[PDB]
């Protein structure tokens, strides 16, 4: 009849008063159609609540086919209402293995797409660096090595190719049709350029200690205002730190001078004195066996 | 009208002054006087006078 | 004590914990008759403790009256007038 | 106990000899229930079965002072049948020094007074049962007064005697809060016995056939107690409605 509301609205006040908790089959299978009905009338907390219950209960019950898949889709619905990329990211790692042991590489091609655009879209942390060898990885396939070098681009980004990417291969990337909800295609532009920009400050900090603010522009793809508006968000969020000098139109590092000069830093010339005496112990020792044999 | 809420104005155009000028001095510092105007969103002369007083 | 006294300790503790928009804090201020605030953080507590019994993190209206109950009173020779004198 | 050896009201303010009053009325552990309808006051005793060598007819905890008046007992059964013949000449001797019917009002009330005096008396043991006088007066109508082993007596609209208490003042509470009278409806007599075992039932959580029961029956001059034929009658009655 086309009810939203009225079904969850009906199934939520009777079936918490209905089960006692004794048959855990058709319980755990309903209760996960109140979550989709939730989804579809656009409350985020009703679906909160009812995927932090029995989520815990089906990984200490043993492990069925068609009741752990249903969880895979419902964390990614989620994310209409949330919009945070970090959070779905590490809910398709069960995935990720489950269509490389039980599965086929079928369905083991498009979830790899999708863990990696939810993984290049996440704003920190270190555990990017271990989603990129994964352990399916290195089978030598073109969408294998197109979405593994997404994660190995924020190395070196000047921003010159990536309209070009995104235009030549597009799996999840421009148009996606799976496992994104939106209304059109316009947040796929969005979300993609503004989380590139991000990390695109992040390297050039470690490479370019001081850089003329002409000549930045075009390497960060923005312009004069838009060019100081993500230097702002980053230091404001405890991100990373730069110099900006608005006449001077010079951007620099700001080295700390917290580091106390010779105390510490010079320390680092300990290496230097130690292996004078390493080299010579070891000459006296190798003269000797080719002089003696 | 009322004089208890008077010196409350003061104290609350100051509170939410503050927290906008906390959002300039976190970046690196040397930017132009009139842009601090522009992002706090009153006069040059009015900002110079509320800002050198804190 | 007193209805308005009172709220003091209930909006301290209900600022530490989680609690839904539904949840009325003058019923509490009105139906509660000199008590401390002892009893008043025994009634939070008590919510949390019927929210991880329903496996629900946030605190909804029900969990707080059927919390309100259980810790009215903690005296169980009460009765009523069963035994005069 | 230093101060407990004796009835006095001890140096806590708390009566000891009270407190082993109470719990010999649960000793038989019987439960009762007492209802008034508009015209009438109908009240039902459980009639507990013993083994064969006992007649089960004879075990009434209900006793008959005389008509339309009638108490119900529950507790220890030697202080109910002394306090029955006593009961019963204050009924009489009233009816002939005053020339009145004694009413339920003043029967609780002198055995309220008597059971002083029988604190008064040191060598006398106070009533250790739960006096409920039911009856239907002239003016007031019906009316229950219940008196304690402690003296107090107070109406009621529906009492009860039994560690259940606590369930049938919850579910008849809430069938004269709807209805914002104290009287069960349909007048005739016959009616009101089938709603006295029907909130009886639900309070106790136990069904019980004839002879787990006794049904007394006080009308306008007249009194009677249902026999073990009448009771079975009422509860195929309840299905013709």
């Amino acid at each position: 009849e086309g009810k939203i509301d009225e079904a969850a609205d009906i199934l939520c006040e009777l079936q918490v008063e209905t089960y006692g908790s004794m048959e855990m089959s058709e319980k755990i299978q309903f209760i996960l159609e109140q979550m989709e009905l939730s989804i579809l009338k656009g409350d985020y907390s009703q679906a909160t609540v009812l995927s932090r219950k029995i989520l815990k209960k089906t990984f200490k019950n043993p492990k069925y086919e068609s009741l752990k898949l249903e969880y895979y889709n419902l964390l990614v619905k989620i994310s209409l209402h949330k919009r945070e990329y970090l959070e779905v990211a590490q809910y398709l790692q069960e995935i990720y293995q489950t269509d490389a042991i039980k599965s086929d590489e079928a369905k083991w091609k498009p979830v790899l797409s999708h863990i990696v655009y939810f993984l290049v879209l996440s704003p920190y942390g270190n555990l990017q660096n271990d989603l990129i060898h994964k352990i399916q990885n290195d089978n030598n396939l073109k969408k294998l090595e197109s979405q593994e070098s997404l994660v190995k681009l924020f190395t070196t980004n000047e921003l010159m190719r990536w309209p070009i990417v995104q235009k030549t291969y597009e799996p999840v990337l421009n148009e996606d049709d799976l496992a994104f909800g939106g209304e059109a295609n316009k947040h796929h532009w969005e979300d993609l350029q503004k989380r590139v920009i991000e990390h695109n400050l992040r390297v050039i900090s470690e490479y370019y200690s001081r850089i003329t603010l002409l000549r930045l522009n075009e390497l960060l793809d923005l312009t004069e205002s838009q060019t100081e508006t993500y230097i702002s968000d980053l230091v404001n969020q405890g991100i990373i730190y730069a110099k900006v000098n608005r006449p001077a139109k010079i951007v620099n590092f700001e080295k700390p001078k917290n580091s106390s000069q010779l105390l510490n830093e010079w320390s680092h010339n300990v290496d230097e004195l130690l292996e004078h005496i390493e080299t010579i112990g070891h000459l006296i020792t190798k003269e000797e066996i080719m002089h003696g044999l | 009208g009322d004089e208890l809420t008077r010196s409350h104005f003061n104290a609350l155009y100051d509170t939410l002054l503050e927290s906008n000028l906390c959002k300039i001095i976190e970046p690196f510092e040397c930017v132009e006087i009139s842009h601090i105007s522009k992002i706090i969103g009153l006069d040059t002369q009015q900002v110079e006078g509320k800002l050198s007083q804190m | 004590r007193d209805r308005r006294e009172r709220r003091l300790i209930f909006g301290t503790i209900a600022s530490k914990m989680s609690l839904a928009p539904e949840a009325d804090l003058d019923s509490l201020i009105i139906r509660n008759d000199s008590l401390s605030g002892a009893v008043i953080a025994a009634i939070m507590q008590e919510a949390g403790l019927r929210a991880v019994r329903k496996n629900r993190y946030v605190i909804l209206q029900s969990d707080l009256e059927e919390a309100y109950a259980t810790q009215v009173k903690t005296d169980n020779t009460v009765d009523k007038f069963d035994f005069y004198k | 106990g230093y101060d407990r050896h004796i009835t006095i009201f001890s140096p806590e303010g708390r009566l000891y000899q009270v407190e082993y009053a109470f719990k010999a009325t649960n000793q038989t552990n019987i439960n009762s229930l007492a209802v008034r309808g508009k015209d009438c006051t109908v009240v039902i005793s459980q009639k507990k079965v013993p083994d064969k060598l006992l007649d089960p007819t004879t075990v009434s905890y209900i006793f008959c002072i005389s008509r339309t008046i009638g108490m119900v007992v529950n507790g220890p059964i030697p202080d109910a049948r002394n306090a029955a013949l006593r009961a019963k000449a204050e009924a009489a001797e009233f009816r002939y020094k005053y020339g009145y019917d004694m009413p339920c009002d003043v029967l609780a009330k002198r055995m309220a007074n008597l059971s002083q005096i029988y604190t008064q008396r040191a060598y006398m043991r106070p009533l250790g049962v739960i006096l409920t006088f039911v009856s239907v007066d002239e003016e007031l109508g019906p009316s229950i007064y219940k008196t304690d082993p402690a003296g107090y007596y107070v109406g009621y609209k529906a009492t009860a005697t039994g560690p259940k208490q606590q369930e049938i003042t919850t579910n008849l509470e809430n069938h004269f809060k709807k209805s914002k009278i104290d009287h069960i409806n349909e007048e005739s007599w016959e009616k009101v016995v089938e709603f006295a075992i029907t909130h009886m039932i639900d309070a106790l959580g136990t069904e019980f056939s004839k002879n787990d029961l006794e049904v007394g029956v006080a009308t306008k001059d007249k009194f009677f107690t249902l026999s073990a034929e009448n009771i079975e009658e009422r509860l195929v009655a309840i299905a013709e409605q």
